[PDB]
């Protein structure tokens, strides 16, 4: 039973009122892509169904901030297992094309951000160190087709939101953006480390002496441990 | 008189399992069908060694590391994995020297009083400790500096002994399973 | 002339300047032209030219931007900001340096919660970032400060008194290198106690009664009864006393003693081999004692001495992956260990294996886009040989995943699409420059099947063949490699590939070579063709 | 601002278009606008070594 | 090992494509064949799948060197302030305080070879 | 700049008829490394000594 359609009916059944939405709550999901046009027919034909009212993207100028407001929680696992099922299609199965169906085998994995200022008070983990200062990072991992639902539905029961601010979308947009031009940045330097930009001519003539000296003790070292162990 | 004072302790002998300047390991339970280089295979890629020895008949033998480090990986890595069917069980040791010195004086039961391993004289900049060196350097921090010769002198570590260490994996992966080493 | 025109037209302006902009990673000349723009203005005041005031600001921020670790900096450009009048961008600098340490760094704690008491003013809000603080650097071995802090505001603004007791009975525990003055503290607030009620602060009523056999509404004499109560007290005290300093004790006589260096100096430091073994020492007591924040802790406070050496980024990784199974912590540990260290190979290989199991292969591709770019395309002539390495074998992953295969029994082209084997061959044409020749033909060998030998033989063992490259043609392991593919396949009999090789490739070789080729191929000879030993060696007279 | 401008040297070596802005960013070293040409000609030799 | 662990990573990465790889990962032994080798380096005994009586813990700080170390065993580190205001704290239990001053040690060396 | 506080820039308003003081002027390549001797072990932590019989007996390590 891999339909989203059907997992969402027996989610609905049977999980108490899950069509009610959270006070305050609000999901950013950043996404990559490697082809535009099959993301945008997946992205209407989403649309066509969640309303623009709840879920918006922002495509920073590839990256794709999927962000909900306000969602419920039965919309909740439809748009992540939709969104996730896609980005995974891209690569194992790009011939199938099937957008509402998720073929057999494929695990869905991810991570979505949430506002720091939530209180959490076994599929899905909260993430330690994460570089994004005022955002708290999730993964989800090992997903059939029905556990992915059950478990965002008892994780998303229990964890509440509150009185988020008015422009944090904005915030969390620019942040990412620092911390990846950093890392590209970081990247930029790889060539550059010997003399070009670090003052080798200098660095050298202040650390010749040391390593001299520091190469003497080794073999005086090396010496003396051979005698102590020899009998000779 | 103030309620706050400096602690005190007492020493505790210096044997050879409070030594924190020991790093020879001794391994014991070895079956016999193992020899010295089978022996280095073994313990080669946790540190560099300065010496293996195995005393002949006596089901145990020595790997004498240069760092503390190196050693207690070994150990903690190394137990109860079995060499030749024969589960080995690793603890500290000593030299041979020492152990001939202490076989003597215990034969003579005269003092058995040992001497601490020499040590590496600080400060020592160079040396990264537990790494490996097999076969230019602007000595940043973030390289290795300086490395021990694999048996000994010193050597300054260049950027070219990442392909040797490779090129000599893939040597001794096609020439050993014709069967010209078992190491 | 104003301040700031005279300065900025000063000559040794231009030559600090430059540089600093010619060497943005020495901090020598970074800290000479800072010192120099201060001292330019001799006043500082809320008077002083606004266009230098910027400067100053920018110059400050830059230097903080390129060398993220400077706890001492950061605190003195908040001081500074402090003088200048305004404080909101003074708590905003002060978030920022905390948020450069993942909010783990005992000094900027420390000296934000002493600027933050004279200016918060409100209980409520100053007393949570107390709690907030604590959760991060509370169990720091040198916290005594911080603690010391706490207590003295809850003693001199809280007036219910059981905070006090809550704090410092949770302060009693934590093994920190100043136990003995919060003990002394503890033994003299409970020496100072005097009715029997005030030992419900301690503790709760049915504890004492159960536990203690201590009764509080013991109605009667109660002199000696609070004396026995007093007594018992102690003792359990005591008992923890002596937990604690059997902890202290052992971390500070094991570990703690032999760290000399604790503060970030700059990127051309040395740190010490001892160090470097005590420190990763300490980092696996650490871990072996299973406390997460306390690990997080100890983590982030050994990356200040020897943050550019990326052995403490790839045991921190390590851990978190295999002890705590967090790979999105890892990727975010390496992505920002990338920033700091400075081989990159190991990280970076790390890196790559790591975003290649969370099964995020979009983040895969834009990181080999990346490192391609950073070469200016031209990563084939790199002269390093083990990111263009591992670069290769993650991009032939990629390609093989994305592009169909091209030749039978789904035998993947891995070495052989036009867009790698152009980088291949090109990086092979250089034949002594590189140092990775030797490896690109073994790796190129193994395919073992008809077509795909076929493929590979006819482009790059016939092609240099017909070159006549003396480097290649004189190494026995090229003519090992050349021998070995064609053994192993799985199409010819083999009297088809014994007849092909002895009397095919073996005469192709020249007899000047025989010096330098006859180890290898006798080493093969011996290995497979026995028989045929005979024939080489008169052959090769 | 007003006689100070922003460059970056590790992202003009590596040959990219926005090696110079007016913003404070990570990685920026502050330059006198009169003085960016001295400031190419000193990083010359360098990229003609990256270059060749 | 080492030796046959970077080749066969080498080799997969050459050989195998992402279909493949996704189909061999099953998240049950946490065995992946990208990662897996890089992790089982150069530890043999690593295996993919109270805390106090395990050898490890008993000699966490020194190799060889085997003591009870005393501990609370309620300890209340772990929780922050804010939450420990809410109700008065338990007085600590105790653990392995008379083992504070005997150390015992395993002498190998001594016992299997000077003795035989 | 920050721990003499002489030099701080909150409180050395006061400090700046009545010893070695560090000047402010110190550049990061004096002492390029701090290892050469020039340090001293840090101190001991303190004990209380009324309880002074509490410490185990023999340390675990044999320290010169």
């Amino acid at each position: 039973s891999f339909d989203i359609w059907k997992n969402l009916d027996r989610i609905r059944s049977t999980k108490k009122n899950a069509g009610q939405f959270i006070k305050g709550s609000l999901l950013i999901l950043p996404m990559r892509t490697e082809d535009k046009q099959q993301f945008d027919e997946c992205m209407d034909e989403l649309h066509k169904y969640i309303s623009k009212d709840i879920l918006r993207c922002y495509p920073q100028k590839m990256l794709f901030y999927i962000v909900l407001k306000d969602f419920n929680i039965l919309d909740s696992c439809f748009v992540l297992s939709v969104l996730l099922a896609f980005q995974k299609r891209l690569w194992m199965a790009p011939s199938e094309k099937s957008y509402f169906r998720v073929p057999k085998n494929i695990n869905l994995t991810g991570s979505f951000y949430l506002p720091k200022n939530i209180e959490t008070g076994s599929s899905i983990v909260e993430v330690g160190f994460n570089v994004v200062p005022d955002f708290q990072q999730f993964q989800v991992k090992a997903c059939h087709v029905s556990k992915f639902m059950n478990e965002l539905s008892n994780f998303f029961s229990q964890v509440e939101f509150g009185k988020c601010e008015a422009n944090v979308i904005n915030y969390f947009k620019r942040e990412y953006n620092r911390t990846y031009s950093q890392i590209s940045l970081a990247l930029y330097e790889l060539p550059l480390i010997g003399d070009g930009l670090f003052d080798i001519k200098s660095y050298i003539s202040k650390t010749r002496p040391i390593i001299e000296t520091s190469k003497a003790q080794m073999i005086k070292h090396i010496s003396e441990m051979k005698a102590y162990n020899e009998i000779s | 008189m103030s309620q706050f004072i400096y602690p005190v302790q007492q020493q505790p002998s210096l044997n050879h399992f409070t030594d924190p300047n020991n790093t020879t390991v001794f391994i014991g339970g070895l079956s016999s069908l193992v020899t010295e280089d089978e022996l280095r295979a073994y313990f080669q890629p946790f540190g560099t060694i300065v010496y293996v020895k195995i005393p002949v008949g006596k089901c145990c033998g020595f790997v004498q590391y240069v760092d503390r480090l190196s050693a207690e990986a070994a150990i903690a890595g190394m137990q109860g994995f079995p060499i030749a069917n024969s589960r080995v069980r690793l603890s500290w040791g000593r030299s041979a020297k020492q152990t001939a010195l202490l076989q003597q004086a215990m034969l003579s039961n005269s003092l058995q009083v040992q001497q601490q391993q020499p040590g590496l004289q600080q400060p020592n900049y160079g040396y990264i400790p537990s790494s490996t060196c097999e076969a230019s350097s602007t000595m940043l921090p973030g390289c290795q500096i300086l490395n021990y010769s694999n048996p000994q002198q010193v050597i300054m570590q260049g950027s070219e002994a990442v392909v040797n260490s490779t090129n000599a994996m893939l040597n001794r992966l096609e020439q050993g399973s014709n069967g010209f080493m078992f190491a | 002339m104003d301040k700031y025109t005279a300065l900025i037209h000063d000559e040794n302006f231009s030559t600090l300047t430059l540089n600093v902009s010619r060497y943005p990673k020495s901090l020598a000349y970074w800290e000479k032209l800072l010192n120099y723009i201060v001292k330019a203005s001799a006043p500082i005041c809320k008077s002083t030219e606004p266009q230098l005031l910027k400067l100053i600001r920018c110059t400050y921020s830059s230097m903080l931007n390129e060398f993220p670790y400077l706890e001492n900096y950061y605190i003195d450009f908040a001081l500074l900001e402090y003088k200048l009048g305004n404080v909101s961008m003074s708590h905003k600098i002060f978030q920022r340096g905390l948020q450069a340490f993942n909010q783990r760094s005992l000094l900027l704690w420390t000296s934000y919660l002493k600027f933050c008491n004279n200016v918060i003013s409100h209980q409520k809000q100053l007393f949570k970032k107390y709690e907030t603080a604590e959760e991060y650097v509370g169990l720091h071995f040198f916290s005594g400060e911080f603690w010391d802090l706490y207590l003295e505001q809850i003693s001199s603004r809280c007036t219910s008194s059981k905070k006090y007791w809550n704090v410092l009975r949770k302060i009693l525990e934590i093994p920190l290198h100043s136990f003995s003055k919060f003990y002394a503290l503890w033994l003299q607030r409970i020496d100072d106690i005097m009715d029997l009620k005030q030992l419900s602060q301690l503790t709760s009523k049915d504890e004492l009664l159960k536990k203690l056999k201590i009764d509080i509404n013991y109605s009667g004499r109660k002199g000696p009864y609070l004396q026995d109560a007093k007594k018992k007290l102690k003792k359990i005290t005591k008992e923890m006393y002596m937990v604690v300093q059997y902890q202290v004790l052992e971390i500070y006589s094991i570990f703690e003693s032999k760290i000399y260096i604790n503060y970030y100096t700059s990127p051309e430091t040395l740190v010490s081999s001892d160090e470097i073994e005590t420190w990763i020492k300490y980092l696996d007591y650490t871990i072996t004692l299973q406390t997460d924040s306390l690990t997080h802790l100890n983590f982030q406070r050994a990356l200040l001495p020897l943050a550019h050496y990326d052995l403490v980024w790839i045991k921190y990784s390590k851990w978190l992956i295999n002890s705590k199974n967090d790979l999105l912590g890892a990727k975010n540990v390496l992505l920002m260990g990338l920033k700091f260290s400075l081989k990159k190979t190991e990280i970076i290989k790390l890196l790559y294996s790591v975003i290649c199991k969370l099964n995020e292969y979009v983040l895969l591709r834009n990181l080999l886009e990346k490192i391609e770019s950073s070469y200016s395309d031209n990563v084939e002539n790199v002269d390093d040989f083990e990111i263009f390495w591992d670069y290769l074998q993650f991009k032939t992953f990629c390609q093989n995943s994305l592009y169909s295969s091209r030749y039978s029994d789904s035998q993947s082209n891995g070495l052989l699409n036009k867009e790698l084997f152009d980088k291949v061959w090109k990086r092979l044409s250089c034949k002594e420059k590189k140092s990775g020749q030797e490896i690109l033909l073994n790796n190129l060998v193994q395919f073992y099947s008809k077509d795909t030998v076929e493929f590979v033989e006819k482009n790059i063992f016939q092609k240099i063949i017909e070159f006549g490259w003396e480097y290649y043609l004189q190494n026995g392991m090229f003519w090992n490699c050349y021998c070995r593919l064609i053994y192993f396949d799985t199409s010819r009999s083999y009297l088809d590939k014994r007849q092909y090789i002895v009397r095919k490739i073996w005469p192709q070789i020249d007899k000047k070579f025989a010096q330098s080729v006859l180890p290898s191929l006798t080493e093969f000879c011996e290995s497979y063709f026995p028989e045929e030993m005979d024939t080489l060696e008169e052959m090769f007279t | 601002m007003r006689d100070i401008v922003f460059v970056s040297p590790q992202l003009y070596l590596s040959s990219q278009e926005g090696w110079k802005s007016d913003s404070a960013k990570s990685g920026f070293i502050p330059i006198l606008k009169n003085d960016l040409q001295r400031f190419q000609d000193s990083l010359k030799h360098i990229v003609d070594a990256r270059n060749s | 090992m080492n030796d046959i662990l970077t080749d066969y990573k080498t080799f997969y990465l050459t050989h195998s494509n992402i279909v493949t790889y996704e189909s061999s990962i099953i998240d049950s032994n946490t065995f992946d064949p990208i990662l897996y080798p890089e992790l089982k380096m150069s530890n043999p005994k690593y295996d993919p799948v109270d805390w106090h009586k395990k050898t490890e813990w008993k000699e966490a700080g020194h190799i060889g060197i085997t003591t009870e170390r005393p501990q609370i065993s309620n300890s209340i580190i772990e929780c922050n302030s804010g939450t420990l205001i809410q109700k008065p704290i338990s007085l600590p239990n105790f653990r392995n305080l008379e083992k504070i001053n005997q150390v015992k040690i395993n002498d190998l060396y001594t016992e299997e070879f000077l003795k035989e | 700049k920050v721990f003499v506080d002489a030099n701080r820039f909150d409180i050395g308003d006061l400090v700046k008829r009545a010893q070695t003081s560090r000047s402010r002027d110190e550049t990061c390549e004096s002492n390029p490394f701090p290892r050469l001797n020039n340090p001293k072990k840090l101190e001991p932590p303190k004990i209380l000594s009324q309880w002074s019989n509490t410490i185990p007996k023999t340390s675990i390590f044999y320290s010169v």
